[PDB]
């Protein structure tokens, strides 16, 4: 399953 | 002078929109990191007490500057023509939680627990000090892989903390409650404790539980990961839907799940050396 930062 | 009193190195961080170096000051070789905001860039901006006007960051990363190590430290900060220099204290050796994670995979239930009550006590410490971070989560927080000590950054999302509404926000989406998703409006507390309760699936489960407002709005957890049922009420309860229905930090710290944390030289001599 594909994790990821997310920005502000 | 500002490039003579602090030698610079590299880039730090993950990779963004973001200008944060490297540095040694030269009076004492003190690790710091040096971070640059850009004016044309700035949202909300305050009153020091001289009257200058500066960042918001600025002034509230000045109210909880003090020996309680849980928050980022700023020793000094400098303007110029175009943009702002924040001088923060940089701990090392170092690791945010978000790669700590990723790397490991979800986290043992006891180094969860350190963790988790270590942001607890540091979020205490900013709301004692009229704080609101609007940004907790993995990304924001760095792990002192020898100490064992976690340290909330970058509150360049963050307020004044107030008891009536707020109608603006800033952090990151996935985050924030359902009631900034639905009605663009939110109280400080108990938006704070939902977002601890997405940071807690997130370190017992590897990732957030939410990727798109309508999961967010849904009031569904399901568990991808084998995790306690005391765990698994606590992060419910801070995901409740209703805000007057979530914890208070007391609470929070209260819960059966929280009880017998390690210290942080445990908790680094267990779990990361
Ligand atoms: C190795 N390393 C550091 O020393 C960091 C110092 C850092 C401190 C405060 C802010 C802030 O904005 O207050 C930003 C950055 C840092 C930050 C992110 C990642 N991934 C690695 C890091």
């Amino acid at each position: 399953r594909k994790r990821r930062r997310h920005p502000s | 002078p500002l490039e003579s009193q602090y030698q610079v190195g590299p880039l730090l961080g993950s990779g963004g929109f973001g200008s944060v170096y490297s540095g040694i000051r030269v009076s004492d070789n003190l690790p710091v990191a040096i971070k640059h905001v850009e004016k044309d860039r700035i949202s909300d901006w305050g009153e020091l007490p001289n009257g200058t006007r500066v960042p918001m960051e600025v002034v509230l990363l000045k109210k909880v500057s003090s020996g309680f190590s849980g928050v980022i430290r700023l020793l000094d900060w400098f303007e110029r023509p175009d943009s702002f220099v924040l001088i923060l204290e940089r701990p090392e050796p170092v690791q945010d939680l978000f790669d700590f994670i990723t790397e490991r995979g979800a986290l043992q239930e006891e180094l969860a627990r350190s963790f988790f009550w270590q942001v607890l006590e540091a979020v205490r410490h900013c709301h004692n000090c009229g704080v609101l971070h609007r940004d907790i989560k993995d990304e924001n927080i760095l792990i002192d892989l020898n100490r064992g000590e976690l340290k909330l950054i970058d509150f360049g999302s963050g307020a004044l903390l107030k008891d009536t509404v707020y109608t603006d926000f800033d952090g990151t989406r996935v985050y924030s409650p359902p009631e900034w998703i639905r009605y663009h409006r939110y109280h400080g507390r108990s938006a704070a404790v939902w977002s601890l309760g997405i940071l807690l699936y997130d370190m017992v489960c590897g990732d957030i539980p939410f990727e798109h407002d309508e999961e967010i709005i849904g009031g569904q957890v399901f568990f991808r990961q084998r995790v306690s049922s005391e765990c698994q009420h606590l992060i419910r309860w801070c995901l409740a839907l209703r805000p007057s229905d979530r914890p208070t930090f007391e609470e929070i710290q209260n819960h059966p799940w929280m009880q017998d944390v390690l210290l942080p030289q445990e908790t680094a001599e267990i779990h990361l050396h």
